RNA sequence: AAUAGGGUGAAGCCAGAGGAAACUCUGGUGGAGGCUCGUAGCGGUUCUGACGUGCAAAUCGAUCGUCGAAUUUGGGUAUAGG
RNA sequence: AGUGGGGAAAGGUUCCAUGUCAACAGCAGUUGGACAUGGGUUAGUCGAUCCUAAGAGAUGGGGAAGCUCCGUUUCAACGUGCUUGAUUUUUCAGGCCAACCAUCGAAAGGGAAUCCGGUUAAAAUUCCGGAACUUGGAUAUGGAUUCUUCACGGCAACGUAACUGAAUGUGGAGACGUCGGCGUGAGCCCUGGGAGGAGUUAUCUUUUCUUCUUAACAGCUUAUCACCCUGGAAUUGGUUUAUCCGGAGAUGGGGUCUUAUGGCUGGAAGAGCGCGGUAAUUUUGCCGCGUCCGGUGCGCUUACGACGGUCCUUGAAAAUCCACAGGAAGGAAUAGUUUUCAUGCCAAGUCGUACUCAUAACCGCAGCAGGUCUCCAAGGUUAACAGCCUCUAGUUGAUAGAAUAAUGUAGAUAAGGGAAGUCGGCAAAAUAGAUCCGUAACUUCGGGAUAAGGAUUGGCUCUAAGGAUCGGUUUAACGAUCAACUUAGAACUGGUACGGACAAGGGGAAUCUGACUGUCUAAUUAAAACAUAGCAUUG
């Protein structure tokens, strides 16, 4: 079977010089250098994996489109689903008891 | 190089201010089941891609080829 | 030829074997090579309806 | 004779700490108007290992009384303490576990860790886990308390020192068996170059004042003046006594 | 190795250009006394110092 | 079957470092590897990471333990000190 | 950055049996360990072998220790003559 | 696991062509890594350059007689700050910040972007041909959006060609240890039909070997996991090789998402490969045909995926890119906004690039049996990447001829005896793979153990056992098709041979000693010495 050598300077099988096996139209068999693979957004809240969004290598975000890296909603491209649902319930509850904690001590200011 | 299907969309594009030249590939082929059939490719050369057109009717490819503009040159393959 | 005559049963006596039973056939491909053909079969008739999800649950932890 | 290994230690040249793996110095907040008046509400977000140490840490976020930011301190872990706890420290925090208090706002017999040894140092008592500070008793008049700390010593400390209530998680790490070298090899990996020690007697007189003989033994009492000098303290430093410890201290 | 610096790369042109023989219409010159280059190099005898 | 009548999770270590050795660091080394009740959700779902550090795989909450265990008898006793504490001087 | 192929079979888990209970037994599963046989690697026991103006200012041959960790190793970097 | 094909370090022209034999190649020499003359290394995409690591190191300062030492934000008034509307008044008006912030330090860390075919005597991811990509800059057309000004749809996960967002703040990516099995893909290995070519052909062989390939990039499509809607569960169900999940919502039904991977197509047959017919000293060709459709798996290597274990060990940083929160400012109707949708325009400087990487291009004084980091990895036998034979590739290099005394060096064999030799079983011999049976004292219960001790093993012809995919009132308890080597047994057979080469434990009873694994006297000592966990004392 035919063998294949580095197409660089670099020797040694590092996390940066991975290569993959491929066969040309030659019928001949090169390495190709492959990127690293890209790792997934995660959750600022719960560091979940954030779904519709593309997973690349940081810079390839900057030249694709909004729709790619963000979710039509509050937090879209930051926080979760779940987490989004989380604070609005949160925010909302804790609102209203500070409502009833204020007016009880107005109550009280007139009783005791 | 991108693949265009719909022809329409192919002769408007044909006449983009930076349309060089095209290329008009004949393929001699067979329908599998049935018998020998002769695909046209033509093929357009943008300034960032190139477009290509598989038309698999041997008539509407003449037709299409008397629909580019006549100022392309034209290489025939 | 030989792959023929090692098809038909020849050149496999214990004179001609060098590793151990479990080098030349794991006993934990076997095992799960027999787990999986239960389980499947499980699935089918229970999917089928031939036996039921309770009976089906008995025979999965028995399996 | 020879530099011996007591005396290449304060170049430290291998004898620097590892600390590439470290996750933050573990200290208090400043002391600042908020804890020296009335009280400050953090969350937990994190309780991280902290290599080197056997106390987990703790990652506790503020809001900054003065600009709009988050400040993230780095508290030492006391047990008990979880991910989601609101964290209040001041004067007028209450008495629960993790929260940062004042030692004159806890009663006595009340457990600290992470006590101040001087007002505002941001912690330098009882760190260690399972380790903690008995606060013994207070003396209003000249605002001080008496605590009493993990080695058994009865401290007086300014009663405007804060500590931490609760005790040092991680506790009970010494009960169990290291079992092998290797195991004190990834233990000293990330502190420090103190493993493996040879004896000094096992060595040449040119190496250690234990070094030589025809058998190997020390030759010369082991317990040294404190008015030694270097290359002479090794042994038993200052010992007020020796031998096996019978009876209480 | 392959993968050179320029003030290397300069140094060994030079080194190139001193291992000449002696050009032979100095031998003709009045009063000459060089016979041949007493100061060449082999790569494998005599190593530069880079 | 039974396998060990008595090595349990130290037959790991074989005949070395000693039987007192090993069945001293049987009893923490189960302690370590047990799942124990989350306080906060219910589930027997907590399990150490490092020494101290006690996690919940269900409700993903973590909390600050013992070395082996997710609390120790003095952790225990010292939350009842603070919380009598706590009563007398919030009356 | 690197470390063939085998052996053993620790926790956990499944099924069955016995017992009043506390529990025990059996068959599997599982794949632990500064575990083991043994290459590469790393090392260097014996022949007190070869050689001993050598291939070699320390090698050669067989034999041998260890071979998943206190493992082997490149480069960068730190420590300098009482 | 190469005498193969490349590289890092180191060398430096050894590379290629031509000539050539005085010296060198411990014989020779028409040959050479020698000698002489010329030629040769082409980059926006491959590395440097940028980032930070251990560390190094200026500055304000503080020491020191001083060479200098310390300190790295330090008892410092530390921006050669930015962002706008501009102004054309080359002045300004101001608006924001300045915790941290000199710098050097990686051709293996991090990191914007290129592939295929062809081409040289010698260069090529650099040249030619074609097809792409990134960054920076400029910028128009189309599209999009607005009279409900800064878009719609979906219950939701979320979808869309786009579809304002200052200061300030928050996240994500960058970004990471180790082991185990499972699954999937790719390449390799194996193999069928068919279309070509070569070999054998006394005889047999529908035979043996070989070609049948498809890059980066673009579009459409493709998913475990995770998540959403519905629903409400004991007769507990679902479920992995490995036991975990479910009233904190399982099973069931229906959906959303994510790199990875496959499929179809463009790139692209025009290329490359295999044949047939020709042009001709002929630069170089020209013509015609084919290049298609499958199968298989505890296979090998490797990537990915969902998992499980592990630690008194929890397994970098920074440059850089994106998103969100926030709501400053600015925005339409006879017209307004935006270059995160498509298309279009311009540019990418500097240094390295030949060759050797070793039984001859490095270091060991040398063309030295030594040393020196790493990538790819075919067939048979086999547990095996071992050993042995072979394909591709590469070598056939080592002064040679004639003889074959003693004594050697390396290697074989030996009647009967079997350690009597000798300090001593030194050396050698014996054992050796695999299946089945069987296995003592002692023991920290884990071991001892391959303990010991026995049997078997070839070839051939058979027998039996163990699956997959489909097809329907629950006799599918069956049919159809397909498919891998594993295990057990029988008959026959032979100069009783059979792990037939290769490969490959001798065993037992004890004493002294160190618990163990581990470590050292490079170059006479590997041990009982050192270390170690455990124990104890001291500050
Ligand atoms: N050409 C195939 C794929 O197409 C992508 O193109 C798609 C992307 O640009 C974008 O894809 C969206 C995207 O908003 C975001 N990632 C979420 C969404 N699930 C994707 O969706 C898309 O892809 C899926 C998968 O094939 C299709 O089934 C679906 O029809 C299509 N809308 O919209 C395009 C529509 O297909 C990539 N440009 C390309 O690199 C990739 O290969
Ligand atoms: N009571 C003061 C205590 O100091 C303790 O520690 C103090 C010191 O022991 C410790 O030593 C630091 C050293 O780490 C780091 N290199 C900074 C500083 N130079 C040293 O400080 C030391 O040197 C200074 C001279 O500079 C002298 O005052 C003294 O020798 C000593 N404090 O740093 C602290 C002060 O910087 C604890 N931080 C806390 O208990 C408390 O602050
Ligand atoms: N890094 C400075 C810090 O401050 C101190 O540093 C010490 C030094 O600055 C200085 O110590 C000197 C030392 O310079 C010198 N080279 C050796 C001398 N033995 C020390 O002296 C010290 O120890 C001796 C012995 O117990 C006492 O008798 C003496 O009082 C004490 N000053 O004084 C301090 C001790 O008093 C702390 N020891 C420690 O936190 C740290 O070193
Ligand atoms: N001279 C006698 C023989 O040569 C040997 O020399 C050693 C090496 O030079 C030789 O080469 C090895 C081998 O794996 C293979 N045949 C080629 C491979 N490139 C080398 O492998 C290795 O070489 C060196 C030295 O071992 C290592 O340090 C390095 O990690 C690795 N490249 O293999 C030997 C080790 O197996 C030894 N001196 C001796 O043990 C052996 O019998
Ligand atoms: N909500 C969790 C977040 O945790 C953060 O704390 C962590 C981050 O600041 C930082 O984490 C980095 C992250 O910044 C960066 N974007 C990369 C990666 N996501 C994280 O990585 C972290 O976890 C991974 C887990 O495998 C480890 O390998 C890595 O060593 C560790 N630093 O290191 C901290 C400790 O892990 C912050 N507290 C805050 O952003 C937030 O609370
Ligand atoms: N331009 C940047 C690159 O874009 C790439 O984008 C790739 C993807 O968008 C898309 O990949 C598709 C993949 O979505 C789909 N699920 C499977 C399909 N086979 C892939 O296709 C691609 O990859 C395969 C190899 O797997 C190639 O053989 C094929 O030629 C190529 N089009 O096609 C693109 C091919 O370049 C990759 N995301 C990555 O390499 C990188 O981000
Ligand atoms: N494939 C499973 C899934 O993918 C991921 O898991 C991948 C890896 O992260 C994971 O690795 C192991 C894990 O198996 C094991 N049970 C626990 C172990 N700590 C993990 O290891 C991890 O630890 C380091 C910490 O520095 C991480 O940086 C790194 O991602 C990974 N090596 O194994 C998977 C390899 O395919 C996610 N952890 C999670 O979504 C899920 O487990
Ligand atoms: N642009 C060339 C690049 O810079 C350098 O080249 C530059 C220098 O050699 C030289 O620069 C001189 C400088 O030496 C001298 N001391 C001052 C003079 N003004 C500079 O001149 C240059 O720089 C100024 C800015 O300073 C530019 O405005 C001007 O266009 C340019 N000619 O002029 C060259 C042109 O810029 C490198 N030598 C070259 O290899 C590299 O590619
Ligand atoms: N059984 C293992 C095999 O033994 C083989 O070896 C066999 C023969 O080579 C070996 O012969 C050896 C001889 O080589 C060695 N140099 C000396 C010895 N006298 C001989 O031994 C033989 O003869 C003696 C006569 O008394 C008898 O005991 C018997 O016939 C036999 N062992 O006897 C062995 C059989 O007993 C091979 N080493 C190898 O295939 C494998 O190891
Ligand atoms: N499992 C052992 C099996 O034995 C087989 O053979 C064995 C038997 O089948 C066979 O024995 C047969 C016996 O069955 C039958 N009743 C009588 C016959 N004479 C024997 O055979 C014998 O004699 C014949 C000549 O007749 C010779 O081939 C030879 O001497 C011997 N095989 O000979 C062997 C005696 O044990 C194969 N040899 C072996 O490959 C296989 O593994
Ligand atoms: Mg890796
Ligand atoms: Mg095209
Ligand atoms: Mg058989
Ligand atoms: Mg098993
Ligand atoms: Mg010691
Ligand atoms: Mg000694
Ligand atoms: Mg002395
Ligand atoms: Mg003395
Ligand atoms: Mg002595
Ligand atoms: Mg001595
Ligand atoms: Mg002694
Ligand atoms: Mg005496
Ligand atoms: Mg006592
Ligand atoms: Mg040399
Ligand atoms: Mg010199
Ligand atoms: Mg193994
Ligand atoms: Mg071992
Ligand atoms: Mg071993
Ligand atoms: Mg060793
Ligand atoms: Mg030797
Ligand atoms: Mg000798
Ligand atoms: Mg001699
Ligand atoms: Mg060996
Ligand atoms: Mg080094
Ligand atoms: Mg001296
Ligand atoms: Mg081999
Ligand atoms: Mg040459
Ligand atoms: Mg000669
Ligand atoms: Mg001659
Ligand atoms: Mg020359
Ligand atoms: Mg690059
Ligand atoms: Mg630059
Ligand atoms: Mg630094
Ligand atoms: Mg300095
Ligand atoms: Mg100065
Ligand atoms: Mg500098
Ligand atoms: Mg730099
Ligand atoms: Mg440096
Ligand atoms: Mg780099
Ligand atoms: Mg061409
Ligand atoms: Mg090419
Ligand atoms: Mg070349
Ligand atoms: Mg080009
Ligand atoms: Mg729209
Ligand atoms: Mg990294
Ligand atoms: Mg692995
Ligand atoms: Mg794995
Ligand atoms: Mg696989
Ligand atoms: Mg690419
Ligand atoms: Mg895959
Ligand atoms: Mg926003
Ligand atoms: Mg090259
Ligand atoms: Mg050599
Ligand atoms: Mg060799
Ligand atoms: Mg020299
Ligand atoms: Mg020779
Ligand atoms: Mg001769
Ligand atoms: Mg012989
Ligand atoms: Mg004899
Ligand atoms: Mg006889
Ligand atoms: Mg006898
Ligand atoms: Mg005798
Ligand atoms: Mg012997
Ligand atoms: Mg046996
Ligand atoms: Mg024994
Ligand atoms: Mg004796
Ligand atoms: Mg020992
Ligand atoms: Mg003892
Ligand atoms: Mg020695
Ligand atoms: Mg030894
Ligand atoms: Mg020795
Ligand atoms: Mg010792
Ligand atoms: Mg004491
Ligand atoms: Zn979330
Ligand atoms: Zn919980």
């Amino acid at each position: 079977a035919q063998r294949v050598t580095y197409r660089r300077r670099n020797p040694y099988n590092t996390r940066s010089n991975k290569i993959k096996v491929v066969k040309t139209p030659g019928g001949k068999l090169v390495a190709q250098h492959v990127k690293k693979a890209a790792s997934r957004v995660k959750c600022g809240d719960c560091g979940s994996a954030l779904a519709g969004i593309s997973t690349l290598r940081p810079r390839q975000y900057a030249q694709v489109s909004k729709t790619h890296k963000t979710v039509q909603r509050a937090y879209g491209g930051s926080r979760c689903a779940n987490c989004v649902k989380e604070r609005i319930v949160r925010a909302f509850l804790i609102e209203e008891q500070k409502i009833v904690k204020r007016v009880l001590k107005e109550q009280q200011d007139k009783e005791k | 190089a991108r693949e265009i299907k719909d022809i329409k969309e192919f002769v408007e594009l044909a006449r983009r201010s930076d349309i060089k030249s095209a290329i008009v590939k004949v393929n001699a082929k067979v329908n599998a089941n049935g018998k020998k059939f002769k695909q046209t490719k033509f093929k357009v050369r943008g300034s960032r891609y190139q477009y290509t057109l598989v038309v698999n009717d041997a008539s509407k490819a003449k037709k299409l080829q008397q629909s580019l503009p006549p100022t392309l040159k034209i290489t025939n393959l | 030829a030989l792959k023929e005559s090692k098809r038909a049963g020849r050149h496999m006596g214990y004179g001609k074997r060098k590793g151990t039973k479990d080098a030349r056939m794991p006993s934990q491909v076997l095992w799960m090579r027999r787990l999986r053909v239960l389980r499947k079969l499980l699935a089918k008739y229970r999917d089928a309806g031939k036996i039921d999800k309770h009976l089906y649950h008995n025979l999965y932890k028995a399996a | 004779g020879r530099v011996i290994r007591n005396q290449r230690k304060g170049a430290g040249s291998i004898f620097t700490s590892h600390t590439r793996l470290r996750k933050g110095a573990a200290k208090l907040r400043t002391l600042d108007y908020a804890e020296r008046h009335g009280y400050i509400r953090g969350v937990v977000k994190q309780i991280i290992h902290d290599p080197g140490r056997g106390a987990p840490l703790a990652k506790v976020a503020f809001r900054d009384p003065y600009k709009y930011k988050l400040r993230e301190e780095t508290f030492i872990a006391n047990e008990g303490v979880y991910t989601g706890q609101f964290i209040y420290a001041g004067k007028k925090a209450s008495l629960n576990v993790g929260n940062i208090l004042p030692l004159g706002a806890c009663p006595e017999g009340t457990i600290v860790s992470n006590v101040e040894e001087k007002v505002g140092d941001r912690g330098a008592l009882g760190r260690t886990s399972g380790n903690y500070v008995i606060i013994i008793g207070h003396n209003p008049d000249e605002n001080k308390t008496r605590v009493k700390l993990p080695s058994g010593a009865k401290k007086i400390i300014s009663s405007d020192a804060r500590g931490v209530i609760g005790v040092v998680a991680g506790g009970g790490r010494i009960d169990k068996p290291l079992l092998k070298a290797g195991r004190a090899f990834h233990k000293y990996k990330v502190k420090r170059n103190s493993w493996p020690k040879t004896r000094g007697v096992a060595m040449n007189p040119v190496d250690h004042p234990h070094g030589g003989g025809n058998h190997q033994h020390i030759g010369k009492a082991s317990t040294i003046s404190r008015g030694a000098v270097s290359g002479q303290k090794a042994g038993l430093i200052a010992a007020r006594r020796t031998g096996l410890l019978r009876g209480t201290q | 190795p392959s993968q050179k610096s320029f003030r290397t790369k300069q140094k060994l042109a030079k080194a190139q250009k001193q291992n000449r023989p002696l050009p032979q219409w100095i031998r003709l010159r009045t009063d000459n006394k060089i016979r041949y280059n007493a100061k060449r190099r082999h790569w494998r005898r005599t190593k530069l110092g880079i | 079957t039974k396998r060990t009548k008595k090595v349990g999770i130290t037959g790991k270590f074989g005949v070395r470092y000693g039987s007192s050795l090993r069945r001293q660091t049987k009893k923490l080394e189960v302690q370590q590897h047990a799942k124990y009740d989350c306080s906060f959700c219910g589930k027997r779902t907590v399990q150490r990471g490092a020494t101290g550090i006690w996690n919940c795989k269900s409700c993903k909450k973590t909390v600050a333990g013992g070395a082996y265990t997710v609390s120790t008898a003095a952790a225990a006793t010292v939350r009842s000190t603070i919380r009598r504490l706590r009563e007398l001087a919030e009356a």
